[PDB]
RNA sequence: CCCGGCGAGGGGAGUGAAAAAGAACCUGAAACCGUGUACGUACAAGCAGUGGGAGCACGCUUAGGCGUGUGACUGCGUACC
RNA sequence: UGUAACGGGGCUAAACCAUGCACCGAAGCUGCGGCAGCGACGCUUAUGCGUUGUUGGGUAGGGGAGCGUUCUGUAAGCCUGCGAAGGUGUGCUGUGAGGCAUGCUGGAGGUAUCAGAAGUGCGAAUGCUGACAUAAGUAACGAUAAAGCGGGUGAAAAGCCC
């Protein structure tokens, strides 16, 4: 029994261009160029979720440094100082205090100070 | 107001009233949970932890829901040596809501 | 002498950019004849600033 | 095309 | 939840006064580049330019030790035909001094469009008299 | 009010038309008629025929008022080619393309 | 292929791939590269396992109170109408009557019902005893078949 | 019936269940070529995506964040066989 | 070819040596959620584990298990002119091939479940057939003997007629 492939190559080519779609020239366009496309986004998409940890990982310890220069003590002094008074608290949080509120980080600094020297 | 606290191998800094979503929670939907692992505790006035997990504090909340998140399209490839090789991840959540801060 | 690979939708756009075609704007109400024509060429019917001059 | 001509002689080289 | 992003409209920028007369070059055009980035501010974005604007007025006062006045050389080339240009330290104060700071700011920001826009945060002055006092320069002691 | 005209098959290219569509995209029919005879084309004399026939149909199949009546819309899109060989030098042969098209005028009141 | 075998170009110097004759399987209209000749599909049993497993579908028949055994049970005049009230008065939608001694009575009067097969006591067969919703049989006809499958 | 060259082509009428079934005629995919809206772009360098993200334009329902589109600026990132 | 022998700025310490104390730093490791293998083994026994352990980069290759396509049986049964196949959108869902519901277009076929057999899945072969782009409104318009004007015909005249 002969077997036609039309109707099967329509799902798997626009299975392909429903993913490339938003993409520039004949990345959108052309199957051919498309599913080449859509595995190096599919690259990208598997690499930069491990970057993201490390690229928010650097904006929190550069938040949590600026601040912390601001309220009188380096980043490295802040942190074995939180270190020795037993803090648990992570750099997401502490990044997350020192813009919205600079008093509870103040404090926080004073924890750090306190254990440290 | 706002506490933080661990829930899942991950610290939250929460508002007392509002909806938050973290790790997947071994609790009936219509259920309480609370937190009695809470760093920190704000306010007007702020008491944080000067050793683990201060002294007395606790995070009063609710399950809402047990869902799954968005779909990721997992592809490792290698260029040139034939290789490719896809897989789809949802990962599970737990959205609790706050009900209470207590000191 | 020959393309290394071919150009796309974009660049064939913007290189057909300057083949706009330019508008005439300046076509004069004839004194006499309220007719149309171009400035200093004759009517359609013959009427020159007016003044009848193709006499065909 | 039915008719292919003969390709244009290489550059030498020998 | 998410994390804290700034936003380009909303960020107020303070501005700066810094007499250099009797530094060094990197030492303070460091602290130049650290203040215009914002890498100082609490709520520094990677990407928002965030940080103030700094006037940097006597540039010709400015100084370099061992014998960098007489040895470090500007080397640029035109694009031409074979037109390096090198031009010293010594040259470069007495000809345009703005380009002394300028440049040694210029190589510590980061490049593209965002790195050229907060580089025209930086207002150098080869000598004293400015006129943004319109705009409230407080003195950055550094 | 719609009221469309076209012709379909007209046998100069489309690229050479829709530069003279260019032209009167967007304006009245009383501007549009003159600066297409004035217009020193081909496809303006393959153009003012239909938006002539654009007119007509305006006052006769529906109302009529011809000085408030814009051309909204006019659009050319191309047609079947026609394919017809070429000889050349040294026996290879060529395919040139008598394209064709589709001009498309639609004038409007409002 | 109905075609020739000289080839359609030059080996070398022609920009166009190498081909050697247009009766290969990759052109358009001429092909085909495994083509499927007439062939034998029937496939050897063993005599114990037909046998067998016709006892065991009689078991199946039998569990499932499926397997109807009846006496002597044949119809009277060549008619299909008899055979309509017939199985309609023993609840028979879709049968086997299947009978040790065939006629021309009860053949003819049934050929032209669709859910009823009447066949010889020599031709049952593995489709026909799962094929149909019940079977009923004669007492000659599981007198023979206790004899042919042993 | 009307424009148009007692054209080609077209718009009304009319047949028909349907004329986006009109003879270039069932269905009508893709590459390709346009028109209209929304958003981005004319001081900015590079497999053109990806992670972050402003602003804008629409729909939502609570009245604060969704949904969708575009994507300034930024980290990283030299196609497939 | 342009500095061009710190990556660059720039440095008299931001160099080099000896000592400590921090901190950054990987897809490592740990924490949390989750899937699969294999071996044990409480205690379940064609099935989950309160469990426990390790394990899971992979080309040629070897092994296990899957989805999808057309056709025969089930099936003269069932879905369907209160709208099938096909086409195009959306939204859910599966670890993956995929699946499901449904808006529109189309107008008459489609087929559960478990089985059976293959012309059974294409992006690549200077692959074949068709179609359409690209350079591109680009080169050329086929002898550098040569045209000018009036009248005509015509809807339209440099080329036709006189």
């Amino acid at each position: 029994a002969r077997v036609k492939r039309g109707v099967i190559a329509r799902a798997r080519h626009k299975k392909i261009l429903k993913q490339a779609k938003g993409y520039y020239g004949a990345r959108s366009r052309v199957y051919r160029v498309a599913f080449q496309a859509v595995i190096k986004a599919g690259q990208y998409a598997y690499r930069d979720r491990r970057q993201r940890k490390r690229q928010f990982r650097q904006l929190w310890i550069a938040r949590i440094n600026a601040a912390a220069r601001q309220n009188g003590i380096s980043y490295s002094k802040f942190i074995n100082g939180l270190k020795k008074a037993s803090v648990e608290i992570d750099r997401k949080i502490l990044a997350d205090i020192a813009v919205f509120d600079k008093v509870a980080f103040t404090a926080l600094v004073e924890k750090a100070k306190a254990a440290l020297a | 107001m706002y506490a933080v606290f661990q829930s899942g191998g991950k610290q939250h800094r929460v508002s007392e009233g509002q909806t938050v979503r973290l790790e997947k929670l071994d609790i009936a939907t219509g259920e309480t949970v609370e937190f009695a692992e809470v760093l920190m505790i704000a306010n007007g006035e702020e008491v944080k932890i000067g050793v683990p997990f201060v002294d007395g504090g606790v995070i009063k909340a609710e399950v809402v829901a047990h869902g799954r998140g968005e779909k990721v399209k997992i592809v490792k490839f290698r260029r040139r040596k034939h290789y490719r090789k896809q897989q789809g991840h949802r990962q599970w959540f737990t959205d609790v809501k706050i009900t209470g801060i207590s000191a | 002498a020959v393309q290394q690979n071919k150009p796309t939708r974009s660049k064939r756009g913007m290189r057909r950019s300057h083949d706009a075609l330019t508008a005439v704007t300046s076509l004069s109400v004839d004194k006499t004849s309220g007719e149309k024509h171009l400035r200093h060429h004759i009517t359609a019917d013959g009427y020159y600033r007016g003044r009848k001059v193709i006499a065909k | 095309p039915v008719y292919i001509p003969r390709p244009r002689p290489p550059h030498p080289r020998l | 939840m998410k994390t804290f992003t700034a936003k380009p409209e909303t960020v107020k920028r303070d501005w700066y006064v810094v007499d250099a007369t009797g530094k060094t070059l990197g030492r303070l055009a460091t602290e130049l580049a650290r203040r215009l980035r914002g890498k100082h501010k609490a709520e520094y974005t990677p990407h928002v330019d965030t940080g103030d604007y700094i006037i940097v007025l006597n540039a010709d006062k400015v100084a370099v030790t061992g014998n960098k006045r007489t040895d470090k050389v500007y080397y640029h080339h035109t694009g031409h035909i074979g037109g390096i240009k090198q031009a010293t330290f010594e040259e470069m104060i007495a000809r345009r001094p703005e380009r002394v700071i300028e440049i040694a700011v210029k190589g510590m920001l980061p490049k593209g469009p965002l790195g050229r826009a907060m580089f025209r945060k930086l207002k150098v002055y080869a000598g004293n008299e400015h006129n943004h006092a319109a705009q409230q320069p407080q003195v950055l002691d550094i | 009010m719609e009221t469309i005209a076209k012709h379909r098959h007209a046998r100069s290219s489309a690229q050479k038309v829709r530069l003279v569509a260019d032209l009167i995209r967007g304006k009245k029919v009383s501007q549009a008629l003159d600066i297409l005879t004035y217009t020193n084309k081909k496809a303006a004399v393959l153009v003012k025929k239909v938006l002539e026939s654009a007119i007509a149909n305006a006052e006769h199949n529906d109302g009529a008022d011809i000085d408030d009546l814009k051309v909204t819309k006019i659009f050319v899109d191309e047609g079947p080619s026609m394919k017809r060989i070429m000889p050349r030098a040294k026996g290879r042969a060529d395919r040139i393309l008598k394209r064709t098209s589709h001009i498309t005028v639609v004038v409007s009141d409002r | 292929v109905t075609g020739s075998g000289k080839k359609p170009w030059r080996q070398k110097g022609t920009g166009r791939a190498r081909s050697g004759s247009i009766k290969s399987p990759i052109w358009r209209s001429g092909g085909v590269t495994f083509a499927a000749r007439p062939q034998d599909h029937s496939q050897k049993v063993n005599k114990k396992m037909y046998r067998g497993a016709l006892k065991s579908i009689l078991s199946e028949l039998v569990r499932q109170d499926r397997l109807i055994v009846v006496e002597k049970f044949s119809v009277e005049a060549p008619k299909t109408k008899l055979l309509a009230q017939k199985l309609k008065d023993m609840a028979l939608e879709d049968v086997l009557i299947i009978t040790g001694e065939l006629d021309e009575n009860l053949f003819l009067a049934a050929r032209n019902l669709h859910k009823v097969d009447v066949r010889d006591a020599t031709g049952i067969d593995p489709v026909s005893l799962i094929a149909f919703d019940k079977v009923v049989m004669t007492a000659d006809a599981v007198k023979q078949v206790e004899e042919m499958l042993a």
